[PDB]
């Protein structure tokens, strides 16, 4: 099974600051030219909604506040325009083969 | 807009097993995905398996292969997830995302509210 | 009926060795941008007028003779030696765009090995987007912008088109092609590693099932719901559009790609394992039988057309839009997915198309391999290894850029203009050559000494004035034609047609080159000169 792990595990809520979040796959690769991985926000007491698809296009009803990039294995995410209401659990997804599997979790407080 | 309604909470009992529905409408129902995580309380979110409305495949995550079914129905458009030797420790939070069109393959943001057993 | 056992006898061993690939994937579609019936009658009178003449030509001139392709101007016209180089840079280039249908052909077969039909499936396998599994087995509404399954696995999986924007934008080169094409040059070199084969035990039996199984494929598109409404398309007279359309061209190019007469390839079969074996109706029984496989192909295609026309709810030229070589990897597909046993019978139908390109292409390298080695009978013929596995490399580097993402674009790019006016004009300069520069009537007595009966009247007055002013013709309607190709959703740019032009002369600019080179070497005033270069050199 294609196991993916993710490197941070809590960021610090600062207002107009960058925090990154980023989700390894080693054991993966690009497919058909698209990034079958997948950014979802968990809120508290909130089913986990989409927010970014693809690793490089916005969800719909997503605001251009959060911005994927990193192709292949590495990829993170641009949370550069982060207000007091961004404050879930990010998780990563992988749709390569029969592998579909969840991260560990990166809350952020600060 | 698509509205994806689920049941209600219900109770945990040793050994018997519970039966959790999905019904989704507003798109095309036999061309997507019906997804079924499962989020523990406090922790982080995890796969159990897949269907596809038409009876093509059912995948599972390797682990709930042999404790969870999943039945489609294209009549009342509704899914269907049946467990099997229900623990204590299997109380959770089952959700229904549905996947993309195809390509992309995302949560196309349609979940239920959680049908959280106890 | 009275010699129905010989009759059937010479018709097994001909469809063991004449049909091919190419008259069953380059008739259908060429014939469906064409029109359906609008393309059978211009086909018939376009082979009989310019392609049985010159098959006969071709075969008594390699029983005769008996060396290759290049070697016959060694004692008919040694002006005209470029024929031989332009044979081979035709086949190169054939060759370079001829093996991408046998790799996804073989990339199929891979493919077709699960129990899940992968053409009967597009729940977010590889890339779908817009699909409907079931035409009309559950009440669906086929609207605009909709694609087929089986299109969207030959658009997604065995070449990704979508990672290429066009021909001007080339990406890198598929794994899953290369592996592929690899092992397909190596079972082909294995084949040819000597080139003896005249009555081999392989060939008799796999010339056996392709009939059989063209016959049940016929006969489950015949008994296929809806299937109707491509037999009325592809039997219809439709005069408007064959006065001044330019039809004529595209049924040249595919009677000379299918019947074999301007590739070099009946040369090399003809310089041996034949020698006054009842001639003069062996060609005849093998066009006939060729022109058979050629139209039950067609007609199968076309039935498959119009079932997807009557499921679509569309006309039936209007289901594949502009799809070139990609019509029969989808009429076929949806075809066999909709059978009983449809593995098997996929898997069966894969192995006859992979064992019939493996076979056409086998015939094709044999009339470069054999030809050199007349020149240079003391470097290259006696070595037999040094050099096959050297025009195999050549070859495989001249197919690598067809393996791109964008293969598509390369292929029907290769398609019109490697093959379409070089093979007519190496015909018809060879065949004025050996009608003027020659003699009708050396060649009459020459046959008439080899068989013992000389030819009909209708084939004196073809060679020398019927054949070369039709090809004349035929050039001059290609010339004053200009191609317009355009794939998928996607329009070919001015320098396309530029480049097609620039590919199309280096496979023809030989023979002037050879012209001009041999007023060189013999001194004199340019009288001698010709005079000594028309006429025939002297064992
Ligand atoms: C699947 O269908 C959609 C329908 O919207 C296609 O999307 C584009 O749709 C807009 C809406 O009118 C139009 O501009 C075109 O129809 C499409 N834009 C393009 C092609 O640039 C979508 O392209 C379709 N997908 C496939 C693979 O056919
Ligand atoms: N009908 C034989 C097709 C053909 C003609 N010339 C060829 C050269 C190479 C090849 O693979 C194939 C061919
Ligand atoms: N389908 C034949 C394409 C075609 C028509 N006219 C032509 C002239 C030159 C050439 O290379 C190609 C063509
Ligand atoms: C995964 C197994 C693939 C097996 C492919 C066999 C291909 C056989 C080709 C025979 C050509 C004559
Ligand atoms: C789906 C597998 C595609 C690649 C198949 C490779 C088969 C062996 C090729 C060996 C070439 C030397
Ligand atoms: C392909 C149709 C023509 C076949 C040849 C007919 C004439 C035979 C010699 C009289
Ligand atoms: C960008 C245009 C590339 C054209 C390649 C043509 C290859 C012909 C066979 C060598
Ligand atoms: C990503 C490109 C992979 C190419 C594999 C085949 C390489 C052939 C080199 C001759
Ligand atoms: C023996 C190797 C020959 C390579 C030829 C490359 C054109
Ligand atoms: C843009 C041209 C790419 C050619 C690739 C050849 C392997
Ligand atoms: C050795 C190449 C000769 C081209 C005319
Ligand atoms: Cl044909």
């Amino acid at each position: 099974d294609i196991v993916l792990t993710q490197s941070p595990a809590s960021l610090a809520v600062s207002l107009g600051q960058r925090a990154t979040i980023s989700c390894r796959a080693s054991e993966s690769v690009d497919n058909y030219g698209i990034s079958f991985l997948n950014w979802f926000q968990q809120k508290p007491g909130q089913p986990p909604k989409l927010l970014i698809y693809a690793a490089s296009n916005q969800g719909s009803g997503v605001p251009a506040r959060f911005s994927g990039s990193g192709s292949g294995t590495y990829f993170s995410l641009n949370i550069h325009p982060m207000e007091e209401d961004d404050t879930a659990v990010y998780f990563c997804q992988q749709t390569k083969g029969v592998s579909w599997t969840f991260g560990g979790g990166t809350k952020v407080e600060i | 807009q698509v509205q994806l309604q689920q049941s209600g909470p219900e109770l945990v009992k040793l050994g018997a097993s519970v039966r959790i529905s999905c019904k989704a409408s507003g798109y095309r129902f036999s061309y997507s995905w019906m997804n079924w995580v499962k989020q523990r309380p406090g922790k982080g979110l995890e796969w159990i398996g897949r269907i596809y409305p038409g009876d093509g495949d059912t995948k599972y995550s390797g682990k709930f292969k042999g404790k969870a079914t999943l039945t489609a129905d294209k009549s009342s458009s509704t899914v269907y997830m049946q467990l099997s030797s229900l623990t204590s420790e299997d109380s959770a939070v089952y959700f229904c995302a549905r996947s993309a069109y195809g390509s992309e393959g995302f949560a196309m943001d349609y979940w239920g509210q959680g049908t959280s057993v106890t | 009926r009275e010699t129905w056992g010989k009759k059937v006898d010479f018709l097994l061993s001909v469809i063991g060795y004449a049909v091919d690939l190419g008259n069953v994937w380059r008739f259908p579609y060429i014939c469906y941008q064409n029109g359906g019936g609008a393309f059978l009658l211009p086909y018939t009178i376009m082979a009989i007028f310019g392609g049985i003449p010159l098959f006969y030509m071709e075969l008594a001139l390699g029983q005769y003779h008996r060396n290759g392709c290049i070697s016959i101007w060694r004692k008919i016209c040694p002006i005209f030696k470029g024929i031989g180089y332009a044979i081979c840079i035709i086949a190169f280039y054939i060759a370079s765009y001829y093996n991408t249908i046998m790799a996804w052909a073989l990339y199929y077969l891979i493919s077709s090995f699960t129990d899940q039909l992968p053409w009967t499936s597009c729940k977010n396998s590889w890339n779908t987007g817009n699909c409907t599994n079931y035409f009309s087995e559950d009440n669906i509404t086929w609207t605009l912008h909709s694609t087929s399954p089986a299109e969207e696995f030959y658009t997604r999986h065995v070449l990704q088109i979508h990672r290429s924007k066009g021909l001007q934008d080339l990406g890198g080169i598929s794994w899953q092609l290369a592996l592929c094409i690899m092992l397909i040059f190596t079972v082909i070199y294995f084949s040819i590693w000597k080139g003896v084969k005249t009555s081999g035990k392989v060939v008799w039996v796999t010339a056996t099932f392709p009939y059989i199984i063209l016959s049940v494929l016929l006969v489950r598109g015949a008994t296929l719901p809806g299937a109707w409404r491509g037999v009325l398309f592809y039997l219809k007279p439709n005069w408007q559009k064959l006065l001044e359309t330019g039809v004529w061209i595209d049924a040249a190019a595919q009677i000379f790609f299918s019947l074999g007469p301007g590739f070099g390839v009946l040369l090399a079969f003809a310089s041996y394992n034949k020698f006054n074996n009842n001639c003069y109706q062996d060609a005849l029984v093998t066009s006939v039988v060729n022109c058979m496989t050629s139209f039950v192909s067609g007609f199968v295609i076309f039935t498959v057309l119009g079932y997807m026309a009557e499921m679509r709810n569309e006309d039936v030229s209007e289901v594949a839009k502009d799809a070139g070589p990609s019509l029969l990897f989808i009429t076929y597909a949806e075809a066999i997915a909709n059978m009983p046993a449809s593995t098997f019978f996929a898997i069966i139908f894969f192995l006859m198309l992979i064992t019939l390109g493996l076979d056409s292409t086998f015939a094709g390298l044999e009339g470069v391999i054999t030809a050199v080695l007349d020149e240079f009978p003391h470097v290259w013929a006696k070595r037999r290894e040094r050099f096959v596995l050297a025009v195999v490399i050549t070859c495989f580097f001249g197919s690598l850029v067809t393996l791109t993402f964008g293969g598509a674009y390369v292929v029907k790019l290769l398609e019109e203009y490697a093959t379409g006016p070089a093979v007519l004009t190496v015909a018809l300069i060879e065949a004025v050559a050996v009608s003027w520069f020659y003699g009708i009537t050396q060649f009459c007595r020459d046959v008439k000494e080899m068989l013992g009966f000389s030819p009909g009247w209708f084939w004196r007055i073809c060679w020398v004035a019927i054949s070369p002013l039709f090809l004349l013709f035929i050039i001059c309607s290609f010339l004053m034609s200009p191609p317009q190709l355009r794939l998928f959703q996607y329009n070919y740019p001015y320098w396309s047609i530029i480049l097609g032009y620039c590919i199309g002369t280096s496979s023809f600019i030989c023979i002037p080159t050879y012209i001009a080179y041999r007023l060189i070497i013999t001194p004199g005033t340019f009288k001698e000169r010709i005079i000594k270069s028309i006429t025939p050199e002297t064992p």
